[PDB]
């Protein structure tokens, strides 16, 4: 159909008809001059037309700004840019070019780069990372100069390329950062195959590079073909745009290739031949014709002499190819004898010049002989067997024209770019090694040799010589200027390539396999001929599609590849699944028979030897055949290098693949050429099967076969023995030095530990001595220790910490880090259990801080002697690490008794309870079993009780009738709940003032954290609910007030919780509840309620219950029944997993429950996204679209467009919910309520909120159990526990019959899961971690007062109960009295030692008495820890200024559990900009600096990128005030008042959210500085009378005193520009903030018998002008009382006294309005007293006490009367005492 | 009978009540229930009638000994090394002072602070029979305070007065322990606040007559036991030594228990 216009050459005719017996279409009637000795056709001419008017070519200036910066300007457009720009910078779509000059290739290829990026984003030109294009290249010398051509091509977009060609895994970083990549279609495959991640390349790609397909017809196009497919189906299955721009040479058909490439045949088919190319590339066709191989030699070199001498006739420089670099040096010299023979000398000879006499000396500079002796004569040396430098001589000579011939060896026609007039092939017989016996070379090999016959615009013709034989000639001439069909051979590796893809999870069933059939290459050269593949014509007249053809060869693959157990394929079905065997063969690119010949072959007791005949018994080496020339080299290196045996001698192949290893392995040398390839194509191959097998052996949990590969891919990948010593991977240590060192048989061990000079005196070198222990110094070790945690019976919990100890150097060991395989070998069992990867990184070995990994391990009845953990370097050979753990003595946990059995007869009617208003709350008409069972051992009995009962069952019931208990037989008493969580604290209020405040005739009131709010609080709760802390914080001093005598009882939800890490207060809480109950003889009920505890007994022993309320029920006893599936999801880095638990997530959807509500949590605030758009892709193809939609979709469109948030399209558009950090919590609770019903259907939780409203559903799976961030750098299990209650939410009693779960976790833990899933899980105490903390408080209390009552007050705390019962979970020795009673005092001396170095005891010299310290009473007061009191004293110094206050305030460490999201290095570093002050640039990851930055961003009004910051915030500020208050204590400790005066400035901004260096008025809410010149002018109220003050209104009680409580005369109009929108706002601000003034008198306290003189009251006016009444007559050495008497005008209007609350506008919480006073001096700058004091509703009397010195001075003492919750209302006052001596 | 707990987690049971919603066991049965009183009866058998030393700081535990200490750790013998330093008390040092006065830390935080009380005044005191206390000095400790009594013995005619002062205000309904200790330490009070006698006729004015002063103690309940500590009697504001002071806080714990 003639697509396009362009292409030529549509002519042929017939000529001759008989060309070697072919046809060969004759152009221009070239002539055939056979004879007797060679056979050849004569050289091919082509003359282009002269391009007149067809197109213009492109220039720079038409082009857009990037045009004109990427353009380096050479003005000059080759044609190929005229005819390819409309399409290659203007279209967006899939397009191919051929040509036959590379500079028409690259210049498009780099032109349709910059056209996508410019067509990505307008600010993609900009800012990168929004797309990833990739380039692949032959192999690596195309690859690397390609990419030294795009980096110094592209300057000014700042786009950084890479070289990634089988050379590592590039890390997710790295390629973050980069943009673009160069590999190779090896590479690539193995890369794109190996690239399921977190996050993957293919869908970011948005443009694919493709050069040279022309591979296809020779070798390694199933490769480029497969990726191709890949590409293709991602493509489609993304449904994006991804650009594929083809390139290549020449095609012999391209229609098919086109279609197989996707381009329609009328855009971008631009086939470019020898017309139209610049310079006329003809070619010659000699041959040879010889009996005998000895006279076929002697003939084509003699034939060679001929045409070389023809072109020294001619005069150009001319290069000719050899096979091998052994083989050139014998073609070099048997062309110099030939050149000298026959007197041709004279004809020969290269001129001379100064120049040539340059070259001479510049190669006499060289080491290299035989350029020397080449030089003379017109000869040249090329080979990559010695070293660049050479290699640049003679290109450059090459370049110049001093020599006439050159050899090469094939080397520089794929790396570096010199051409030449004329190139001789040679017909060379390539010995490659995956081919063998000499097979010849392909086309793509030659077609680039003829590539470098046009040497640019020098020479007007083209020549090309090829030498071979008849039959290769013939061969030859068939597919170099024929129309010989491309064909594919994509059946031999179809079954590679199906494992492949069904390992990538792209291909699952037999329909899509088929499809991607016909995606490849091979399905279009089938449909054109059938009968070349197999298939009858009247079989493709049966099925035009050839659909059964494919369905035939995917099922027997299938078959084949089922056979081998690669993968699970169900025929009576038709789908075929990855395992983890084909996954592994598929990822190291092995083929089927070769991982069948493991099958077949491999055990668990192999020897070291007969690994090496595995190895060389694969099939990838099969076409390797022993010779008779290559028997004579095996058998001398089987005699000589042979280090192991070798099983099959030297009369196989495998042997020889054998020995070749062998000699491999100790750096050896071999003779033979062809040889030498075979070692090198052995040695990276049996490099990648001894890596594959290593991982299967991994996976099979082989420990004594995993050791041994491990070792030997070491030894494969670092060409060192075994045995050999691991100094010899240095460079640097020259090797006799090595040998020296091995003479003395010295170990790096011994080496290392023997000091520096004796090894430099040993070794007679004292430098080379210190290098070696520098050296040896890098090599890499680890020190680690394991202490052992047997949490059941069976399964224990061991904890490994490991810690660098060697100097890190940046070469040496790598930047990323240092790899590390960790396994739990056992040598009797022989099976590993729990193996991990590790990873040291920069900052882990240079700080040497102790790295914890925490794992558990299954053990059994019969204890073993003890278990070798191994850590093994995954790069470096000779580091291991070995901590043989012992098993002596460990006290494993006693089996628990079971639960107590559910009794059900009748259910128990609300009407029993007695009273209606108490029954009215309820809604059921009777009360199911645990409530009907607990109805009247709780509320009835009055004793303390512990229930068990499972999620669900209604333990808020037993709550409420225990309140209700409270209510009625104690009305003058109080009830206090405690909950664990602060939204389950929310939740249960909410309920609590919902259904009973309102209600019933009591009271419900919240607790805040503030002791004194606490007391107003607590005088009139009569109801408290409280989070812990807080609860802990109002009983910290309970001895020397009574407030809390009066409460008798303490509901704890959720008591299990206490066994987790953040639930320790609960212990310490009910220990001195029960402490106080026992000492004050008014006993306090306890009722714990929780879900189903294994070792409930303990923790009922723990409150004092023998057989009175112990409740512990079965899960089985819920309402709804709760089903649980067994599934297992193996894989590593967590990559393959997600993809693995998503496929049957849906199925079990259907199965279960279709179209019903179910919530799902797999999203840890990163997996949302990626979860919600994988559903919403794979749920299109199925039989109802809407089947989650049962609802109108006029809802969900609505409510979508009341959805402010931008990702939350086409989820709640469809039936797919969530509830995350994000929608400022209201509209993710509006789509909570459309869950509530039936509409939603389906909704994904963060796992975060698994604690809140708790809305029922049906049918749960738990996808997402792991979660990692940056508080360990690595994955860590959810709690078992908070697992449990997480999936037990499902279930609903009116909805559905019974609930239903799934587990979707790997392998490897899914026994661990399914051990635990059904066995409740004990609850062991942690109260270890903070045991210091706590006792502070005991101690500032007066509670404790020696050593021995501090040790005997832990008995009533449920660790000392659970320590017995468990021993080796704390590290107890042994249950005897001695060691229990040793070990208890030395922990608790442990704990006193670090609180005396926190400055809180002092233990006094007897040692046995200890009395708190100041500091350690105000850290109890204010809920602190000793570690941040201890920095607080330790940081803390007179005369600091504000920015010193937020540093100390930085580091509290209260501030320790504040998480991090693994992103926030990120948007901290980024917000540390732009703030009047930084932190440390490299401590963006610590907690502390997070908070700090947090507390510079609301104090000083900054945005906050992720929403949760906020909540932080909160959490935050909360803290900062506390601790603020207890700083200025510490400074009001200290003596100084600078410091107290600076922290209460610092709690004034925190209050206030602003600072004391911007002016005070910027308090007032929503005021800035930007509008304050409105502010600024100021006139008086009243119109026309002159100025009285100041003019100005800048002063905050300025602006009080002339508004007055009126705030609407005259504030309404001057702030008018607000626009009335919050005027109301600063209204009421300045109306509930008052002004104060005071009245100041001197009285004295004298004992007794004296009563000195009268009262002085000195004037608060500022006094100074020589008066004695400011003087105050003051005897020395006696206590004087200061009178203040402080009292508010209020103005009228508001008529005081509105509120007691404090206006708080950014703080979260609640404050009253305090009054700070301060009485000391200044020239000493210390304070005499300090005084705070609450609301002063009208007047108040402040009693300050002061002293006098001795010395009768008339100094001067000042009070300062400063604001504790606002700015600029602080007044000074000085008093001036002229205190004399006294009689 | 016997009201058994079992709940039928130890031998059978029966009909559960339905007024108390309690769990009856076979030991009981055949009869009303213990809470409420009521018939209760199985379905099977109401088938037939339708038909018709002691350590301060421990707790009683199944345990042989109490965890004991043990001084032989190396960690406590390097502590015994450098703790030459310390036992620092200021005792009764009228220099002393606070400078950080909040009245809302005193109250939490016992510091061992007393006072000498006359006997006539410090048993109606420490009784709680008188509510003001009046002395010339003022004391900025707000916080719990200990009252030793007079080493003077006081004069029976003296309580002949006191009691005719308040009459009015308590009268003989209140029983007076008569038995007037002497250079004691029975006293232990809690302080609220401390002002002139003009803020106290201003804001205290019903009870502003039972005492007049400079400045006003105004305790609130104070604490009894049944032992005697001997002291031998300080100056006005002193820290008690801390040999007494635990002792005395011991045997509040001892009277606590009674
Ligand atoms: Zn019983
Ligand atoms: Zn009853």
């Amino acid at each position: 159909h003639y697509p396009h216009v362009y292409d030529s050459q549509a002519e042929a005719m017939k000529t001759s008809a008989f060309i070697a017996g072919a046809k060969m279409i004759l152009p221009e009637g070239i002539q055939r001059e056979n004879n007797k000795l060679y056979e050849e056709v004569r050289i091919p001419y082509s003359e282009p037309m002269p391009l007149s008017f067809e197109e213009k070519p492109v220039y720079i200036q038409d082009l857009d700004e990037i045009g004109q910066l990427a353009f380096k300007g050479m003005k000059r457009l080759n044609r190929i840019q005229s005819i390819v720009f409309e399409t290659a910078y203007n279209t967006n779509e899939n397009m191919l070019i051929c040509a036959p000059t590379g500079a028409g290739k690259t210049n498009i290829a780099m032109l349709t780069v910059l056209h996508e990026i410019r067509q990505h984003f307008q600010q993609g030109v900009i800012k990168k990372n929004e797309f990833k294009i990739v380039y692949v290249a032959p192999m690596k010398a195309l690859a690397a100069e390609m990419t030294d051509y795009f980096s110094r091509r592209l300057e000014p977009l700042g786009i950084i390329v890479k070289e990634l060609t089988g050379d590592m895994q590039l890390s997710k970083s790295e390629i973050l950062r980069t943009q673009m990549l160069v590999t190779t279609p090896e590479k690539w495959d193995v890369v794109t195959r190996k690239s399921v991640g977190d996050v993957a390349l293919s869908q970011i790609v948005r443009l694919l590079i493709l050069d040279e397909v022309h591979l296809l017809h020779e070798d390694r196009g199933p490769v480029l073909e497969s990726i191709v497919a890949r590409t293709l189906r991602q493509v489609e299955s993304t449904q994006s745009m991804i650009r594929i721009l083809g390139l290549s040479a020449t095609l012999p058909n391209y229609l098919d290739v086109a279609t197989f490439l996707h381009v329609n045949p009328y855009i971008g088919l631009f086939f470019f031949d020898g017309r139209f190319r610049p310079v006329p590339l003809g070619q010659t066709f000699l041959g040879i014709k010889c009996a005998n191989k000895m006279q076929q030699l002697n003939n084509m070199d003699e034939v060679c002499y001929e045409n070389v001498l023809k072109q020294v006739k001619a005069g150009h420089q001319v290069m000719v190819f050899v096979h091998a670099r052994n083989a050139t040096v014998r073609t070099a010299m048997s062309l110099i004898e030939r050149a000298k023979n026959c007197g041709h000398i004279p004809f020969f000879f290269p001129t001379q010049g100064h120049d040539y006499v340059l070259a001479e000396k510049q190669v006499q500079r060289s080491r290299n002989k035989q350029v020397r002796e080449l030089f003379p004569d017109g000869f040249s040396i090329h080979h990559a067997g010695m070293l660049r430098q050479d290699r640049n001589l003679v290109e450059n000579l090459f370049s110049n024209g001093h020599i006439k011939v050159l050899v090469c060896t094939a080397t520089l026609a794929w790396g570096v770019n010199l051409p030449a007039h004329a190139v001789i092939i040679k017909g060379t017989q390539i010995y490659a090694a995956k081919r063998g016996s000499f097979v010849d070379l392909g086309i793509l090999d030659v077609m680039q040799i003829f590539g470098r016959a046009g040497r640019p615009q020098f020479d007007k013709f083209g020549e090309g010589i090829i030498i071979t034989t008849h039959d290769k000639l013939s061969h030859y001439l068939t597919l170099l200027t024929q129309r010989n069909p491309i064909e594919s051979q994509f059946l031999e590796s179809l079954a590679d390539n199906l494992n492949a893809e069904i390992a990538l999870g792209t291909v699952t069933n037999v329909e899509e396999a088929v499809k991607w059939i016909s995606y490849t290459y091979l399905y279009v050269r089938m449909r054109a001929n059938p009968l070349a593949y197999g298939i009858s014509h009247k079989a493709y007249q049966i099925d035009p599609t050839l659909r059964k053809h494919r369905e035939q060869l995917v099922i027997e693959v299938g078959r084949k590849l089922d056979k081998a157990q690669m993968i699970r394929f169900e025929e009576r079905t038709g789908y075929f699944s990855s395992t983890d065997l084909g996954r592994t063969a598929s990822h190291y690119y092995i083929k089927y028979n070769t991982i069948e010949t493991f099958n077949e072959l491999f055990d668990a007791h192999k020897t070291e030897g007969d690994i090496f005949a595995i190895v060389s018994k694969a099939e990838e080496f099969d076409q390797i055949k022993v010779r008779e020339e290559e028997i004579e080299e095996l058998d001398t290196l089987l005699s000589n290098f042979c280090e192991l045996s070798t099983p099959g001698g030297v009369e196989n192949s495998y042997g020889k693949i054998n020995i070749l290893l062998q000699t491999y392995i100790s750096r050896g040398e071999m003779d033979s050429f062809s040889l030498i390839s075979d070692s090198a194509y052995v040695a990276q191959n049996a490099a990648r099967i001894v890596r594959a097998l290593f991982e299967i052996a991994l996976r099979k949990r082989w420990p004594t076969m995993t050791y041994r590969l491990l070792n030997l891919s070491k030894v494969i990948d670092k060409r060192l023995w075994g045995w050999a010593s691991p100094l010899r991977q240095f460079s640097i240590l020259p090797p006799h030095i090595l040998t020296r060192l091995e003479e003395k048989k010295l170990t790096v061990d011994k080496l290392k530990d023997m000091r520096k000079d004796e090894i430099g005196h040993i070794l007679h070198h004292v430098n080379i001595g210190l290098k070696v222990k520098q050296c040896v110094h890098q090599i890499p070790s680890v020190m680690m220790e394991a202490s052992i945690q047997p949490i059941t019976r069976t399964v224990l919990r061991v904890t490994l910490s490991i810690y660098a100890d060697f100097t890190w150097n940046d070469q040496v060991h790598g930047t990323v880090g240092e790899p590390w395989w960790i396994w739990v070998e056992d040598p009797t069992n022989d099976h590993i259990y729990h193996s991990e990867y590790f990873l040291a990184l920069k900052k882990q070995v240079i700080s040497k801080e102790a790295q914890l990994l925490v794992f558990t391990i299954p053990i059994f009845e019969p204890l073993p002697s003890q278990y070798y953990i191994r850590a093994v370097s995954d790069r470096w050979l000779g580091a291991e690490a070995v901590c043989i753990i012992n098993f002596q003595h460990l006290i494993l946990p006693e089996r628990h008794p079971p639960h107590t059995e559910l009794l059900d007869l009748q259910p128990l009617p609300i009407t029993a309870l007695g009273c209606k208003a108490y029954e009215a709350l309820y809604n059921f008409s009777h009360f199911n079993p645990v409530q009907t069972q607990i109805f009247h051992t709780l509320y009835h009995t009055d004793c303390n009780v512990l229930l068990g009962a499972p999620t669900g069952s209604g333990k808020t019931v037993a709550a409420e009738l225990a309140i209700f208990r409270v209510f009625n037989k104690y009305p003058t008493s109080k009830a206090v709940y405690i909950a664990p969580l602060k939204a389950l604290v929310r939740e249960r209020m909410d309920d609590w003032k919902v259904r009973i405040e309102e209600k019933l005739g009591k009271k419900v009131i919240e607790l805040t954290g503030d002791v004194t709010p606490d007391m107003k609080s607590i005088a009139k709760a009569d109801l408290i609910v409280t989070t812990p802390e807080k609860w802990d914080g109002v009983s910290r001093s309970w001895q020397n007030r009574n407030y809390v005598q009066q409460v008798t009882i303490l509901i704890i939800d959720e008591i299990h919780l206490l066994g987790e890490e953040r639930g320790p207060v609960l212990e310490v809480i009910v220990s001195r509840t029960n402490f106080i109950s026992s000492h004050t003889e008014k006993p306090v009920r306890i009722v714990g309620l929780s879900t189903a505890l294994a070792n409930a007994r303990d923790l009922a022993d723990w409150l004092n219950i023998k057989q009175m309320g112990l409740f512990n029920f079965r899960p089985s006893v819920r309402p709804v029944p709760l089903e649980v599936h067994i599934q297992g999801f193996p894989g590593q880095h967590y990559c393959p997993r997600m993809a693995s638990m998503n496929k049957p997530a849906f199925q079990a959807i259907r199965s279960h429950s279709p179209a019903k509500p179910v919530l799902i949590f797999v999203s840890s605030r990163r997996q949302t996204r990626l979860t919600a758009l994988e559903l919403i892709a794979f749920l299109a193809t199925e039989e109802d679209p809407k089947q989650w939609l049962n609802m109108d979709e006029r809802e969900m469109e609505n409510i979508i467009a009341t959805v402010r948030d931008s990702n939350l399209k086409l989820t709640l558009a469809f039936g797919i919910g969530m509830h995350h950090a994000g929608l400022h919590e209201r509209d993710r609770k509006t789509v909570e309520e459309l869950f509530v019903n039936c509409k939603v259907q389906v909704l994904i939780a963060t796992s975060t909120l698994a604690w809140g409203v708790n809305f029922p559903a049906h049918l749960v799976i738990i996808k997402g159990t792991e979660y990692y961030d940056g508080k360990t750098r690595r994955y860590v299990d959810f709690p078992i526990t908070d697992v449990l209650q997480m999936m037990g939410r499902a279930g609903r009693p009116q909805f559905d019959d019974q609930g239903k779960a799934v587990i979707l976790v790997h392998d490897i833990k899914k026994d661990f899961y399914k051990k635990f899933l059904y066995e409740p899980f004990p609850v062991e105490s942690s109260l270890l971690g903070v045991l210091s903390d706590h006792l502070n408080a005991e101690i500032a209390g007066g509670t404790i007062t020696s050593k021995q009552d501090a040790l005997d007050y832990i008995t009533w705390t449920y660790f000392f109960r659970r320590l017995i019962m468990n021993p080796s979970y704390y590290n107890l020795g042994d249950v005897s009295h001695d060691s229990v009673n040793k070990f208890l005092s030395h922990l608790i001396e442990k704990s006193l030692i670090e609180l005396e170095l926190s400055y809180c005891i002092e233990i006094g010299e007897d040692n046995r008495s200890i009395e708190p310290l100041t500091y350690g009473r105000i850290a109890s007061y204010y809920y602190l820890k000793h570690q941040t009191v201890k920095m607080f004293k330790d940081r803390l110094k007179p005369e600091c200024s504000t920015e010193e206050l937020l540093s100390i305030l930085s580091d509290a460490e209260e501030y320790t559990d504040l998480p991090v999201r693994h992103n926030e290095d990120h948007m901290n570093s980024e917000l540390a900009k732009c703030l009047p002050i930084e932190s440390n640039p490299h401590s963006f990851d610590s907690p502390h600096t997070k908070a700090h930055l947090l507390l510079q961003a609301h104090l000083s009004r900054a945005m906050l990128p992720c929403p949760d910051y906020d909540t932080d915030t909160k959490t935050v500020l909360d803290q900062a005030l506390r601790v603020c208050q207890a700083m200025l204590d510490v400074a009001a400790n200290q003596g100084w008042l600078v410091t107290v005066l600076n922290i209460t400035n610092l709690i004034q901004m925190v209050i206030q959210g602003r600072w004391l260096k911007d002016s005070s008025l910027l308090t007032l809410p929503n005021i800035e500085n930007h509008h304050l010149h409105l502010f600024k002018k100021w006139k008086p109220i009243m119109k026309g009378p002159h100025a009285r003050g100041r003019t100005s209104i800048e002063s905050l009680p300025e602006l009080i005193h002339a508004c007055g409580g009126k705030d609407h005369v005259f504030s309404s109009m001057v702030e008018s520009e607000l626009h009335a929108a919050k005027t109301k706002q600063a209204w009421n601000f300045l109306s509930h903030l008052p002004v104060i003034n005071v009245g100041i008198s001197v009285k004295g306290s004298w004992d007794d018998l004296v009563e000195g003189h009268n009262e002085l009251s000195v004037s608060t006016l500022t006094a100074d002008k020589r008066d004695d009444n400011k003087w105050i007559k003051l005897h020395a050495d006696q206590e004087y009382v200061l009178q203040v008497s402080l009292q508010r005008v209020h103005f009228g209007f508001h008529k005081g006294k509105p509120e007691s609350c404090a206006v708080t506008p950014r703080f979260p919480k609640s404050k009253d309005e305090g009054w700070f006073l301060i009485l000391g001096e200044v020239d000493k700058r210390e304070l005499i007293a300090l005084k705070r004091v609450g609301y002063i509703r009208n007047h108040h009397v402040a009693s300050l006490s002061f002293y006098t010195p001795e010395i009768p001075g008339r100094y001067i003492y000042t009070l300062y009367f400063m604001s504790d919750c606002y700015l600029g209302l602080d007044q000074q006052y000085d008093i001036y005492l002229n205190v004399t001596q006294a009689s | 009978r016997h009201p058994c707990d079992c709940l039928g987690q130890k031998h059978k049971l029966i009909n559960n009540c339905l007024i108390c919603g309690r769990i009856v066991c076979e030991q009981e049965g055949s009869g009303p229930c213990l809470f409420c009183g009521t018939l209760v009866c199985t379905h099977e058998e109401q088938d037939i009638l339708q038909r018709d030393p002691l350590g301060v700081l421990v707790n009683p535990n199944m345990y042989q000994s109490p965890p004991q200490w043990v001084d032989h750790t190396g960690a406590a013998s390097q502590k015994k090394a450098f703790r030459s330093s310390g036992f620092g008390l200021e005792f009764n040092s009228f220099q002393h002072q606070l400078r950080i006065q909040d009245q809302e830390f005193q109250e939490g935080f016992d510091g061992g602070w007393c006072l000498s009380v006359h006997q006539p005044w410090a048993s109606l005191l420490v009784r709680g029979i008188k509510r003001v206390e009046g002395r010339s000095w003022y004391t900025p400790h707000r916080g719990r305070l200990w009252i030793a009594a007079t080493a003077k013995k006081p004069s029976p005619q003296e309580v002949s007065e006191l009691q005719a002062t308040y009459r009015l205000l308590r009268g003989k309904d209140v029983e007076f322990p008569n038995d007037y200790p002497s250079g004691c330490l029975l006293g232990c009070v809690d302080l609220i606040d401390c002002l002139s006698q003009k803020q106290f006729k201003e804001q205290f004015p019903d009870i502003s007559q039972e005492s007049d002063s400079p400045f006003v103690f105004i305790c609130k309940n104070p604490q009894e036991m049944v032992v005697k500590f001997p002291i031998k009697g300080n100056p006005k504001i002193w820290k008690l030594d801390s040999k007494i002071h635990q002792g005395a806080k011991k045997g509040l714990m001892k009277q606590n228990k009674a």
